């Protein structure tokens, strides 16, 4: 009465991958510009009344 | 002369899959085999059996 503990298992099948990345949330949150020196200027303008 | 033998269902689809073999075909390509070793066997035993 050869049941299926006589035969023994090769090699279990892959099914699935499984990977961990979280939902990175960086393009949207800020504001980005691509420089083209180690060092960034921004220009911060403004509107003045008579009292500065 | 007869013979007899018992598979079980899950351990067909395991030897089919896995290995790749019919468990069916093999205990017939097994039970018809031995039987006709036995005889041939049978007939060569008489020999030295009847031998003076």
């Amino acid at each position: 009465s050869t049941t299926t503990n006589s035969n023994s298992i090769g090699r279990p099948n892959l099914v699935a991958l499984t990977r961990a990345t979280t939902k990175l949330i960086y393009s949207d949150i800020v504001a980005t510009q691509r420089t083209n020196q180690p060092v960034a200027a921004f220009y911060g303008i403004k509107y003045l009344n008579p009292d500065n | 002369r007869q013979l007899k033998a018992a598979y079980s269902i899950e351990l067909a689809q395991d030897l089919r899959a896995v290995h790749g073999m019919d468990a069916d075909a093999e205990l017939s390509g097994i039970l018809a085999t031995e039987i006709m070793l036995e005889i041939n066997r049978e007939v060569v035993d008489w020999i030295n059996y009847s031998a003076q």
